[PDB]
């Protein structure tokens, strides 16, 4: 009573944070298991850094507006979301970004700690139409794992900070998108086997490969009380 | 009657249970309706049709 | 007539309108989105429907 | 890294062949990927023993009928198919049953070996009606995993196959039906835990705890291979 153990056999990069980890053959039935478990883990249990708490003088809450700029304070906080962040040893990291002049502010500008690097430096935050306008924040970066809105931060959150202070939605997963795709492979013998197709692409930080590896790791440490 | 039979025999009254996905473990967003149907087995087997 | 007839037939159909439907208060109304991967994570994950 | 690693807590036999087995701690978001996972291999690759050759004395296919006996032989087949044993140290076994007179033959008159234990004394067999009838089968316990018909038998037989060999169909999964709940676990410094209750319902040979530890064997075994390679 030995199983069928699967080969790696495909990792077709489409880009620097693409991977199509094509592993077959498995059990009849298994793919689907370690598919789906590998992005539940993924979507909801990988830990990492993301920015989670900033404030900007001027404004006082998401519905309030600011002179000087082409997009308004929501689009401002999206932008800010879509940015990746690194943290390796702290994990609450406080950052500030102050520019003035006509320019489109990237990440590039911000200040940046010895352990804090941005590994996409061209993201656009914002853009100013004023050269004497002078946009301030001050950019919490937290670490926890999964993802958290701004809905459930609130209403689980009970201090009364001060007003200006905006909520912004956490990433602090590294994937952004992995959808397996269970096909149907074949040995000589058993025909009704099938072959796991994992679509996984991610932000800066981390690798596909490293993605699932870690992933891999977290549910064998899982798994690691009740072995053999 | 068939209420009533269905809330002797300590089921759901609306006669749809919730279906938990037995593939990927989540729950359908809606109940489904689950009951016993009599089943027949026609007399066309793909053994004599192909 | 000049129509594609390679069409989605009942099934694809009855997917495809209840996902392009839209409730008025389901779960997690009114936030901002980093665009469709991110709205493809927040469904899989399930804090919004 | 603030993980938490579960247990083994409680495990608390209902009856015979239900037995509830919990799992405690487990963190936010693990509860239903730890449960659906171990339920899925449970159900699919559990090995287990079953009733694979039966063969009954002056009997030639199983659409004969044997004289003295109620049962049409395909009945007893059906119900020696619905057989439970538990072979403990060998893994191909063969078994007998004698048995004349009047009365039900009883999964308890099998003439067992050493090492091999029914677990269900109360499964009728037959129906003896004849006091001078008589029935001498000699009953082939094999052990494997999942289901392997008479035809994929037949197929991988390239050796002969004699005649008298009822050649019955093999279904070598103990675990007939296991549903998991994901509760609120009860820990003195966090309230965001998650306890899994496996709510198990085997044949009566499984072992509960050995079952859950096989499958996180194969889970780890199948993860092997990902944590490697990639």
């Amino acid at each position: 009573t030995e199983f069928l153990k699967p080969r790696l056999v495909d990792i077709e990069q489409v880009s620097s944070t693409h991977a199509k980890v094509t592993l077959e053959p498995l059990e009849r039935g298994f793919g689907h298991t370690l598919g789906n478990a590998l992005r539940r883990i993924l979507l909801s249990s990988m830990p990492g850094c993301a920015v989670t708490e900033v404030e900007i003088d001027g404004v006082l809450h998401e519905y309030s507006t600011k002179e000087g700029v082409q997009e308004d304070i929501l689009e401002i906080l999206l932008n800010l979301k879509g940015l990746a962040v690194r943290v390796q040893g702290k994990d609450e990291v406080i950052l500030t970004l102050n520019k003035s002049g006509i320019g489109p502010v990237t990440a590039a500008d911000i200040t940046h700690d010895g352990d804090v690097e941005i590994v996409k430096p061209q993201h656009v935050i914002c853009h100013l139409t004023d050269e004497n306008a002078s946009i301030s924040m001050r950019i919490k970066v937290q670490r926890g794992r999964g993802y958290v809105p701004a809905s459930t931060r609130i209403h689980s959150e009970e201090d009364e900070r001060p007003i200006g202070r905006l909520l912004v939605d956490a990433c602090y997963s590294p994937v952004e998108r992995i959808a397996y795709n269970v096909e149907a492979a074949r040995v000589e013998q058993r025909t009704d086997l099938d072959k796991l197709v994992i679509e996984m692409e991610t932000n800066g930080t981390i690798d596909p490969e490293e993605a699932i590896r870690r992933a891999a790791t977290i549910l064998a440490e899982q798994l690691e009380a009740f072995v053999d | 009657e068939i209420k009533e039979l269905l809330k002797l025999g300590d089921l759901p009254t609306s006669g749809q249970i919730r279906l938990y996905d037995g593939r990927t473990g989540e729950q359908f967003e809606r109940p489904v309706t689950v009951g016993y149907m009599y089943m027949l087995k026609l007399n066309h087997l793909v053994d004599d049709k192909m | 007539n000049g129509e594609p007839i390679i069409v989605p037939s009942q099934d694809v159909v009855l997917g495809l309108y209840y996902m392009t439907r839209d409730c008025v208060n389901a779960k997690g109304e009114g936030m901002v989105l980093t665009g469709p991967k991110e709205a493809e994570r927040l469904y899989r994950s399930g804090l919004a429907s």
